[PDB]
């Protein structure tokens, strides 16, 4: 997912 | 945890210096909109709102404390609540309109979209009404971000990651108190207004899911640009 | 003009509230344990509409409701019935971990809501409610407070004596809250608990009336004509 | 009109 991958900076 | 270790005042600070920036729309008053350009102005924005909420997210004690996993979900439930209560905390000084950003004020005046503006003004006039401060707003979002999904999530491990956040929860209560018996309110109007902060989390849990069935229409619609991460976080609510 | 629910006291206000309670009612008496959609729901709606008579009368004598006009008192309670339903619901279920208590001879667990497409996600929210409800040892006292507070809130927005009551509800589950010899601290810590809990059985309430409007639009399970007006003021 | 009006009054 976009934001698991934002989370995860 | 330094989540569980900070005092009330260092909560606060903490809360206030994660705030995110108040973002302008491409509204331009010499530029006609239809009903559906107007509303791609406002998924626009709140695409770009939701970058920076991710990040201010990171910022609320203790979320970082948590599996990437369980951040997901609770970012995932809690969402447009987080969005709404943001932009009625904008309007709180503009009463019968929405500031949507600094350009783009609208009243109820300028489809299918009055009955959440509606809602939206009278959780403002709801603000406005009880005088609500800013350390006290901070504390309802960090709330919401943290409450919403907290009972939607296995193992007994898996359980004491919910008892994390029940205990955060308690601390940004105790925060809440703080700050009124501060204003000078007696016990009695720290525990009645403390009541009337949190009765405003159910009627903006309700806006949510009205609002979240009006963005699935409009996508099946496919008449209004969504972006792939609104999408996505729709597709999260399962409608 | 003034309203005598504001002048009772914290105890009048308790009595008042447990003597308004409604009963607990049954289902029907077939042995057969419910999987189909048809014969499950075919129960639950024939109960939801039973409940829904006693719960109008019974918010009648909830301090403060009948001083308010006739056009507020329909407001409020067709956008509070089905979060008033299921808070009775879970209160019902609390003794029973796993299981769902929609009447003394209709005890369900989630195995028989998987069986209904879209149920399961609404019967494990109820059930989370229940367990919630259980380890936080909620007592009757407080249940009743709880459930006047959402029939006065619910729909409290999309309209100063609702908001008076409101705060002498308050009162009231402090009042509880000390009798039962909480200190200060905890008294707070549980009143936020308590009402944070409301958000998400609005949540279940929404929920619930989508996967009811679909059940509407399906026309396989009939549905009384007071359960449908309730759901057609949700739009 | 509405049933839930008649039972309020009832
Ligand atoms: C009253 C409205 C009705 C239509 C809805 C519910 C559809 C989805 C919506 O919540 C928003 C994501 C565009 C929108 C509402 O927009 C907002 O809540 C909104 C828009 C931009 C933001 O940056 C924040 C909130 C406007
Ligand atoms: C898990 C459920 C899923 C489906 C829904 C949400 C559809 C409508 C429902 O609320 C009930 C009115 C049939 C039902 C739920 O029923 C109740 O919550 C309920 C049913 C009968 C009652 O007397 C009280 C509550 C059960």
């Amino acid at each position: 997912k976009i934001l698991h991958r934002l989370l995860q900076e | 945890s330094l989540a569980l270790s900070l005092t009330a005042d260092q909560m606060v600070s903490a809360l206030l210096d994660a705030e995110p920036p108040i973002l302008y729309s491409e509204y331009d008053p010499t530029r006609p909109f239809s009903e559906a350009s107007m509303m791609g102005l406002l998924t626009n924005l709140a695409d770009r709102e939701l970058v920076h909420m991710i990040n201010w997210a990171k910022r609320v004690p203790g979320f970082v404390d948590l599996t990437l996993h369980d951040q997901v979900h609770l970012l995932e439930c809690a969402w447009l609540e987080i969005l709404m209560i943001g932009l009625v905390w904008r309007s709180m000084e503009h009463p019968g309109k929405l500031l949507f950003a600094p350009n783009l004020l609208l009243d109820r005046n300028q489809e299918g979209m009055v009955e959440i503006f509606d809602m939206l003004l009278a959780t403002s006039s709801r603000f406005r009404m009880m005088n609500l401060q800013g350390e006290e707003f901070v504390c309802l979002k960090s709330i919401i971000l943290l409450n919403s999904g907290v009972y939607t999530f296995s193992t007994l491990k898996s359980l004491e990651e919910k008892d994390h956040i029940h205990r955060v929860l308690d601390k940004i209560t105790d925060t809440l108190i703080h700050l009124m018996a501060k204003a000078g309110l007696t016990l009695q109007q720290q525990h009645q207004r403390l009541a009337q902060l949190l009765l405003i989390l159910s009627h903006i849990r309700h806006m949510s899911n009205k609002g979240m069935e009006h963005l699935y229409s409009m996508k099946c619609k496919n008449v209004v640009p969504l972006s792939d991460l609104l999408l996505e976080m729709l597709d999260a609510h399962r409608l």
